């Protein structure tokens, strides 16, 4: 369930 | 054990700072910062979803955004005159060459380095915000330990694995003068209503970031 930064900002 | 900083490219911090510096107006400067702050907070919740006594906060970014308030790290021991020498050596600049002369005969230093590095080699960086902080930590320790050789090595790691834009911003973080065009009081006030107050009493950047992590939860609670 580790979030990817790129769908939050990048 | 896990940190938001370990997931965020330094390049995204730097591209944010760049747009801030480049904005003419205060409202726009705030907007670029707020966007990065808001994403950081959304990601924090997704990352630490079901976790217990979480001490992670915006501190690893905030300490780079307000570097003059840095207290945890001791002095770096780094002068613009020696970065010049480090680049001339690293980049194999001929000292009669135009780039060498710009560095030697030193719109701050960060910008000169930026113009020199921009046409060269690496265009996309690889470091995360955490790795940048870990390396700045080594540099500060090794200045205390009087180890100028280990300082050069650590700096070389930071520099060689980073784009020109990241290096421009890294330099400004080390010199402790971002030249953003937005005050510290403005930055604190965007982060949290109470943040400027908490920092006045504690002089503690990490405490502020961690205690005031949630914008809807004030000092009074």
């Amino acid at each position: 369930d580790v979030p990817q930064w790129e769908v939050f900002f990048k | 054990s896990q940190t938001v900083a370990s997931h965020v490219p330094f390049a995204d911090l730097c591209s944010t700072l760049e747009r801030i510096q480049k904005s003419k107006g205060r409202a726009e400067k705030i907007r670029h910062f707020r966007e990065f702050l808001d994403s950081w907070r959304k990601f924090h919740d997704a990352l630490h979803k079901n976790h217990k006594d979480v001490t992670d906060s915006f501190y690893p970014a905030m300490r780079l955004i307000l570097p003059q308030l840095e207290r945890e790290r001791m002095a770096y021991g780094i002068k613009e005159t020696m970065l010049a020498k480090l680049y001339i050596e690293l980049l194999n600049l001929p000292r009669d060459g135009k780039d060498a002369l710009k560095l030697l005969n030193y719109g701050d230093f960060a910008m000169i380095a930026y113009f020199v590095l921009k046409p060269r080699c690496l265009q996309k960086g690889s470091l995360t915000i955490q790795q940048v902080n870990d390396l700045l930590d080594s540099i500060a320790s090794n200045n205390s330990a009087k180890r100028k050789d280990l300082i050069k090595k650590s700096l070389l790691q930071l520099i060689t694995q980073s784009s020109a834009l990241e290096q421009k911003w890294l330099i400004r973080m080390i010199i402790k003068d971002l030249k953003l065009g937005v005050s510290q009081q403005t930055i604190f006030s965007v982060f949290h209503n109470d943040a400027a107050e908490l920092h006045n009493v504690t002089t503690d950047l990490e405490k502020v970031c961690r205690q005031l992590h949630d914008p809807s939860v004030g000092l009074s609670d």
